């Protein structure tokens, strides 16, 4: 069902993004554990720092998920997630920490956790 | 008490493979890594030595607390032990509060009894 | 082991010779940079050396070739290191020489300093505390004077303030392709300017009290160059040479690990071929 | 024009491994990867778009003789396209050519259609 | 039998030093292997001093052995055994040659037979 005519063309543009940066971001792994995240360039470091964010933020809280947590979970929209994927990679939240995206909802919600952390 | 251990553990689990050959000049890197070694370190037991639940809650909260951050690695399994005397000889109400009902204490009473134990504690 | 994890392995193995493969060609093009780079200048070394002798007679009335700012007192050390690792023995080499050296030269923690360049030696005296004075550490591979001759004036004013009684420093020296050697060079007091041919005073002099003063922090220039040139010649050899032993290494180990892959592929087809065979004719 | 294109794709790839850091080693490898880079571009396909043998040819014969070398490796996509939407247009002598004698058409009047078509396709 | 209550305190310290030196070796190997020894850190690098020398005291000349080599063998008892590891692993021993410890019995000949071969 991920086609162009089914999905919309915006969300599959959007995914197909997200899967590309991803896919990108496994083949430097090796390179930064054999030489250090400085000999990066500042456009692979910032795909790097929007890559761990974009995969925090694939996480979510399930309802179910409270025998194991103790947090409630969140339902979210599609429109809602294609949204804040494409807001991550246009890069509106890159000054906030990677782990204000986990297990959070929406970016509503990353936000309320950011600023709950007291960043 | 027990919610943050695992979390605890699973940052120490990339940050060492990571501190073999990084740069290691991040201070978060590195409390990471010093909590990380303590909680290892008082995770050891010994053959044959049981621990009650009520001594158990407590030696984990004072870790994960931040109350052992400057105990040195080579003393915290000292400073266990003689936690759990000094916390037999003083702080038994703590330990019969936590018997009678499973939650915990106040904090301020355990934190009190911590910093009385931790200004008593010998450092090497 | 299984034929996964033993894939996996070739797989990682593989790739890290890969990158390997790739610094060692990238370090064997910086190294002949460097070599054309440090072999250039020499004729500017050259006049200069010669000027100063030419010029090094009379009272030589300056402070730096004539005596010493202080009978004892702390002594320099000018050590030059890479930013990054990977490089072998190269930092190792001239830390454990300073060290070695200081540790029975001097004393006392006020005895001596240290002035250091690149990362990796600042760390190893951050490490094991010891007084340090000023570093440098973004620096271009391809370096200039004017990318060092900021530190070189200021190290040469605290020279001539009476802070150091005498300075050395310690760098790699370029020898072949595989050998790089560490070498001790006095560079203060000024002791050993043998006596050269061409005439003095070539032009008329307004003072040896002046020209001596004035052209002394340069000559110092001139020195600490001749060392920025030969352990950047230095540094990248022995990448080179470290990058191709950790290819070879991986390639001998890729080939253990094919043969050890293929063995346990005929042992896998064996087993199921044989219990496929047991269970058809249990019957 | 397949002869060309399969030297320069194996020459690609037979160092493509390399190409983050391998970059600024020589001119003649920085011109082998910004080619591979393009060749790699110009053989990607949709799902359900088939297209002419000669158009094939059109765009394989731009691709080798050079004419992409100029063009950023993010609108090569677009120059086919746009490419194909100037042929049917004007390069009609250059199809019926091909399609009627199975050869490649004038090298001159070739160039001189493809530099037509360049001088009027935006960059970006 | 290797438990505090029978063999003693001393001797079970030693025995688990021993072991935990000998496993963090094994696991540098893999690393040596490839890149060498040269971007270990100082701590590993005192590891491996260490390992290497406590593997090779680890063996011994035997009584049978002499037809094998000219050498007679070596009885060691169990108290010269804990004493010469523990000396080992407190670093009495690091400046001598690591070719010293092998095939002797006490420690004592590691030490003449360095002096037999220089300093």
């Amino acid at each position: 069902a991920l086609a162009p005519e089914i999905v919309g063309e915006e969300h599959y543009q959007v995914a197909r993004k997200v899967q590309q940066t991803l896919q990108r971001y496994k083949e430097l792994q090796d390179i930064i554990a054999i030489l250090g995240m400085d000999e990066l360039s500042d456009e692979d470091k910032l795909v790097v720092h929007r890559a761990r964010r974009i995969q925090f933020f694939l996480s979510q809280n399930f309802h179910v998920a409270e025998q194991f947590t103790g947090q409630p979970g969140s339902y979210v929209p599609v429109k809602e997630t294609v949204r804040g994927f494409k807001e991550i990679l246009e890069g509106k939240y890159d000054h906030l920490p990677e782990d204000a995206f986990r297990l959070v909802g929406r970016i509503e919600e990353v936000v309320e956790k950011a600023k709950a952390m007291g960043v | 008490v027990a919610g943050t251990l695992r979390l605890d553990l699973a940052a120490y689990r990339e940050l060492e493979a990571f501190a073999q050959f990084g740069s290691d000049l991040d201070k978060a890197t590195q409390a990471k890594l010093a909590r990380g070694a303590r909680t290892v370190e008082v995770l050891k037991q010994d053959l044959h030595q049981p621990i009650p639940v009520e001594k158990q809650v407590l030696i984990i909260y004072a870790l994960t607390r931040g109350f052992l951050d400057d105990i040195p690695v080579e003393d915290v399994r000292r400073f266990e032990k003689e936690f759990y005397l000094f916390l037999d000889q003083n702080g038994q109400h703590l330990l019969e509060h936590i018997r009678t009902t499973k939650d915990l204490p106040n904090e301020d009473d355990l934190n009190k009894a911590i910093e009385a134990f931790k200004k008593t504690f010998v450092v090497s | 082991a299984s034929l996964r994890d033993i894939k996996t392995r070739i797989n990682a193995t593989k790739k890290t010779s890969q990158i390997t493969k790739a610094m060692e060609m990238v370090s064997t093009s910086k190294l002949n940079r460097a070599e054309q780079n440090a072999k250039s200048f020499v004729p500017y070394m050259e006049k200069i050396q010669e000027v100063v002798a030419n010029v090094a007679l009379g009272a030589g009335g300056a402070s730096h070739p004539m005596l010493v700012s202080r009978p004892v007192k702390k002594t320099g050390y000018l050590v030059i290191t890479s930013d990054r690792g990977l490089a072998g023995a190269y930092n190792s080499n001239v830390l454990r020489l300073v060290y070695q050296t200081i540790q029975k030269r001097h004393a006392s923690p006020d005895e001596y300093a240290i002035i250091v360049i690149g990362r990796v030696g600042l760390s190893f005296f951050r490490k094991r505390n010891m007084p340090v004075i000023l570093d440098i550490t973004r620096l271009p591979d391809q370096p200039s004077f004017a990318d060092i001759k900021e530190i070189a004036r200021k190290t040469v004013g605290l020279f001539a303030d009476g802070t150091f009684d005498e300075l050395y420093m310690y760098y790699n020296h370029y020898v072949s392709a595989i050998q790089q050697e560490v070498t001790e060079r006095k560079l203060l007091p000024l002791t050993d300017l043998a006596e050269n041919k061409q005439r003095t005073v070539y032009e008329f002099e307004p003072s040896q009290e002046e020209i001596l003063d004035v052209l002394l922090p340069q000559y110092a220039e001139s020195l600490i160059y001749g060392a920025l040139l030969d352990a950047k010649a230095s540094e990248h050899a022995a990448r080179m040479t470290a990058m191709k032993n950790a290819t070879d290494n991986a390639n001998e180990l890729i080939r253990t690990l094919t043969l050890s892959y293929n063995r346990a592929r005929q042992a896998a087809i064996t087993q199921e071929i044989t219990e496929i065979v047991a269970g058809a004719n249990a019957l």
